[PDB]
């Protein structure tokens, strides 16, 4: 579902992208989906040149609180799969304890 | 706020009838879009002084500094481009947004960069949600490998080579092949 | 004895024939080997001349598809030249003075409004 | 011959620790260049944590 | 590239008769020609077997014991000719020309061939020749103007320029 | 005059890695698709992988190529339809990401006030250029203890020298079992 959301999106990026480019060069318009080609004819978009154009400090600040939650969040992926992998441990020993009981006591492996 | 959100008042258009050429900036006026200190605002100023001194409009606007909207290509009946600039002399120009008459609607054009922005954030979203409620189910091990567990797994249910020395079709994927050939067999 | 360049000219036999697309050809190569893989133990040599068509031809789909072949196929029609048809499918782009400079040989042999539509056509495609 | 059998067999062992140990020292190493965020936009900020994601679950798969 | 009917003859040995000959002929006509190259007709790209693969023939041999079975077949071949536009894909560059390469034959493009606003550069990190910001490296497929081509021992090989207008870097 | 240069080739570039990570995407949705039940995980975390890639390129590209961007301004031309074709085009000029999300970042924005209603006056970010910067130098003294490590007997192939002249004296006594020359 989601995939399909943004890679479908993305999809539009590359259409109307191609639509901007396709005032120019036309091996770019070829790759947009069947329906636009059909429809809208090429070289239909095209930039302006306008404006910085604004700024705010939700910039800055999710800049910064956002990596802090994506450091955060390494932690405790790590810290929680030291569990998760502990326990494997806790698990796995078992097996070749009693391969001692196996193999250290000569059977055949 | 600027973007694809509406802002209309119907009636002015009912009595206008539609647009026409300089009234465009009427509705526009209405508009937030619309500038005080544009050269459309301060001559029309103007026309609250000189009135008569403004020809058609770019003539009084783009010879005087200034923000300002002017107007190059029309899309009768519906759209009509006019983009805002900024004048810093008689001959110089430094143009801005390309407001457009997105009938009884006019925006500010987006940048690129934002719309692309918004797909990366979205994309990438996609991928760190894919890692979201997702991971970590398929435990790993070992000698297990990655774990499935479930109240009931049905629904359906690098390590070694040597060892000792269905076809949940009744082969009736073989019975199913012959059927194609005999369905015609009298046939054929 | 023959050879020019022209302007249409040379062997009179590779004349007649038509001269093959280069995505078409390429499509028409991977039918080919379908056929040929049905029933195979597995290898098959390409020898060194696949490899070097596999590149060049993968380097030049000018119709990364099945349908894109047929799709030029229906935006083309008259013949005019065989080598003159797969040529201009083969390069691209775009204007009517460059199509004369690359086929000199169309000199009088079609007009220019139809190519600029041809060559939008295909952009977009 | 036998030999190459262990042999290559052991070097399979060994380069396969050269994988997942490089893994995890290259990956544990480049969130450090992840840490970066003046000067940057705040969208170019946002790949940062599916770097990190990838980066860190790289380590616990060569880990694996 | 071209599609055209060619022939050739498969000359049998009586081991090999059983009751799938067709089988056999087949085999070794892909075998023969399929890689070959000629200068009448060029590179024999491969061979439209099936549906276009006549079988006709044949008549054995009298001192020999076997049979000549004559072959009409649908192939796809690769002739160049003088004056022919086509793209190339470059794999070196020596202060000696341009070594281009389309499909599986061989172009070469002498120095003297090549515009002035192209210098050779030897010295930049991978021996190029650039102007003119246009940098060609052995990395970027140009487009030729053959104006030369010979045939020596069944192969081909062929001279282009880039003096013509709208030739070059692609 | 070489920004419209900046555009179709920079743009070239971004369209092709749109032309990747998509069809791409597609060709790992059908990976998806091969499933009668369980997903390859590690198959997915090499798609991943794929896609780490593609935001590198990307990222890549962002570059100072947004530094031409933040000037630009999309709108259609002349030969762009008219008659009610423009909505969807409107979404095109539609820069809105999910409106859960724009929430979310909305919640990141409010919430990260929430903290500050936790701790009502704490500048942090002036030294937290030092923290970046403490990552900056760090990083550098982990790679100085990288460098610091030996890294990876050879004597197991002359094992097979043991073996070697072993061979040959293999050939020693059969040739007296042959011969038998003193």
């Amino acid at each position: 579902e989601q995939i399909m959301i943004a890679q479908t999106e993305c999809s539009l990026a590359l259409d109307m992208t191609s639509l901007l480019l396709s005032k120019f060069k036309e091996n770019s318009i070829e790759t947009i989906s069947p329906f636009l080609k059909s429809t809208v004819p090429p070289s239909s978009l095209q930039f302006s040149r306008s404006q910085p154009p604004e700024s705010k400090e939700s910039d800055a600040t999710l800049a910064k609180c956002w990596k802090e939650k994506s450091l955060t969040s390494s932690c405790k992926f790590l810290f929680e799969a030291k569990e998760r992998l502990t326990s494997v441990v806790e698990t796995e020993h078992e097996y070749y304890t009693e391969l001692v009981k196996v193999k250290e006591a000569s059977w055949p492996l | 706020d600027l973007t694809s959100i509406q802002w209309r008042m119907p009636e002015w258009v009912q009595s206008m009838g539609g647009l026409r050429t300089e009234n465009v900036l009427e509705y526009f006026s209405q508009s937030p879009f619309y500038s005080h200190k544009s050269n459309n605002e301060m001559l029309k100023m103007q026309s609250q002084f000189n009135a008569l001194d403004l020809g058609d409009l770019n003539s009084q606007l783009k010879r005087l500094t200034g923000i300002q909207f002017v107007i190059i290509h029309e899309r009768p009946p519906f759209l009509w481009v006019i983009q805002k600039q900024n004048r810093l002399n008689e001959n110089e120009v430094k143009p801005l947004t390309v407001y457009f008459v997105c009938n009884e609607n006019i925006y500010m054009a987006p940048n690129a960069y934002t719309l692309l922005a918004t797909r990366m954030l979205n994309a990438t979203y996609c991928f760190q949600k894919a890692l979201t409620k997702i991971e970590k189910f398929p435990q790993y091990n070992p000698q297990e490998g990655y774990t499935y567990p479930k109240l009931s797994n049905d629904n359906l249910e690098e390590n070694k080579n040597q060892s000792i020395e269905p076809e949940d079709f009744s082969v009736v994927r073989a019975f199913m092949q012959s059927l194609h050939s005999s369905k015609e067999a009298p046939d054929v | 004895f023959e050879e020019d360049a022209a302007q249409l000219k040379l062997g009179p036999e590779f004349e007649n024939e038509d001269m093959l697309t280069v995505s078409e050809a390429k499509i028409l190569i991977e039918t080919v080997l379908a056929q040929r893989a049905r029933e195979t133990n597995g290898e098959i040599p390409m020898t060194d001349v696949m490899k070097k068509t596999v590149a060049y031809f993968n380097v030049f789909a000018r119709f990364k598809t099945a349908e894109a072949t047929y799709a030029c196929e229906r935006i083309l029609g008259n013949r005019f030249h065989k080598f003159e048809r797969a040529q201009l499918g083969t390069l691209c782009c775009e204007d009517a003075e460059e199509a004369r400079t690359l086929i000199p040989s169309l000199a009088n042999k079609i007009d220019d409004q139809n190519l600029q539509g041809i060559l939008d056509e295909l952009s977009t495609l | 011959s036998f030999q190459r059998q262990l042999v290559q067999r052991t070097n399979t062992l060994n380069s396969s620790i050269d994988n997942a140990t490089l893994t995890i020292l290259s990956r544990f190493q480049d969130i450090l260049d992840i840490a970066i965020n003046e000067g940057k936009d705040k969208y170019t900020v946002a790949p940062e944590v599916y770097q990190i994601e990838c980066h860190t679950v790289s380590m616990v798969r060569a880990v694996e | 590239f071209f599609l055209k009917e060619l022939s050739l003859t498969i000359s049998l040995h009586p081991s090999y008769f059983g009751p799938r000959m067709q089988d056999y002929l087949k085999a070794k006509l892909l075998a023969d020609v399929e890689g070959t190259c000629s200068g009448q007709y060029g590179y024999i790209i491969c061979v439209l077997d099936s549906n276009t693969i006549d079988i006709d023939k044949g008549r054995v041999v009298p001192g020999q014991g076997f049979a000549e079975f004559e072959v009409k077949y649908r192939a796809v071949l690769w002739r160049p000719f003088r004056g022919e536009v086509v793209d190339a894909i470059v794999t070196t560059v020596n202060k000696m020309g341009f070594f281009a390469n389309i499909g599986p034959l061989n172009v070469f493009v002498s120095s003297h061939l090549v515009p002035p606003d192209m210098k050779f550069d030897p010295t930049a990190n991978p021996p190029n020749y650039s102007g003119e910001d246009q940098v060609i490296e052995k990395g970027s497929n140009v487009r030729l103007k053959i104006v030369g081509t010979r045939t020596d021992a069944t192969e081909i090989f062929a001279i282009a320029t880039m003096k013509e207008d709208y030739l070059g870097v692609l | 005059d070489i920004s419209t240069e900046k555009t179709v080739e920079s743009l070239e570039a971004i369209r092709h890695r749109i032309a990747q990570i998509v069809q791409s995407l597609t060709h790992f949705l059908a990976i998806l698709h091969q499933s009668e039940s369980l997903s390859p995980w590690p198959t997915i975390h090499k798609n991943f992988n794929i896609l780490l890639s593609q935001i590198h390129s990307l990222s890549n590209n962002l570059a100072a190529h947004s530094h031409t961007l933040q000037t630009t301004s999309i709108y259609p031309s002349l030969e762009f339809p008219v008659k009610e074709q423009e909505p969807l085009l409107t979404t095109l000029l539609r820069t809105k990401a999910l409106p859960e999300v724009e929430e979310w970042e909305a919640n990141t924005l409010q919430e990260y006030e929430a903290s500050i209603s936790s701790q009502p006056k704490k500048k942090e970010a002036n030294d937290a250029y030092q923290k970046d910067q403490l990552w900056d130098q760090a990083r550098i003294i982990f790679m100085e203890e990288r460098e610091n490590y030996s890294w990876f007997r050879q004597l197991e192939i002359d094992r097979a020298t043991e073996e070697q002249n072993a061979n040959q004296m293999l050939t020693d006594i059969l040739s007296f079992m042959k011969s038998g020359k003193r």
